[PDB]
């Protein structure tokens, strides 16, 4: 049990670290998805707004 | 060609409005999910501190 | 140790669910990012394409 605990603790710590890595990667995806939307729909939608004007004339 | 006019505007107006809104609507969802990531970081720190 | 193990194992398995939840969310955010990237790409390219075709006039 001491080893099962160290192993479970390694797993708990692993999971805390894995969760930490994923806390970081979820935030990176939360920020990257955010940034990509924020810049991608905002720019390309904007480019379609610009289409409204670009294709006028 | 009323259709070219309908399309030149429908393409632009329907998409810029719907699409740019999805960009910012989801940007907020994403930011909240990123906050969840921060809250998990906080949760991990708190469990270790306890 | 049995209690500490139950907590380390419970915390590990739970945290492992946080690992799979963050991981899953990361994959879903990446599928969304991809879809966003794809739409961005498709829009910028559709416009750039159409613009190249329609630079002239």
């Amino acid at each position: 049990l001491s080893d099962k605990l160290k192993e479970a603790e390694t797993r708990a710590e692993f999971a805390e670290r894995s969760v930490t890595k994923l806390e970081k990667s979820i935030d990176d995806l939360e920020d990257e998805l955010y940034a990509q939307k924020l810049k991608y729909k905002a720019i390309s939608e904007e480019l379609d707004h610009a289409l409204n004007d670009m294709t006028s004339i | 060609l009323n259709e070219l006019q309908a399309l030149i505007e429908a393409h632009f107006e329907n998409r810029k409005k719907e699409e740019e809104e999805l960009v910012s609507l989801k940007d907020r969802i994403e930011r909240r999910r990123a906050e969840r990531a921060e809250q998990q970081r906080i949760r991990n720190e708190r469990e270790k501190e306890r």
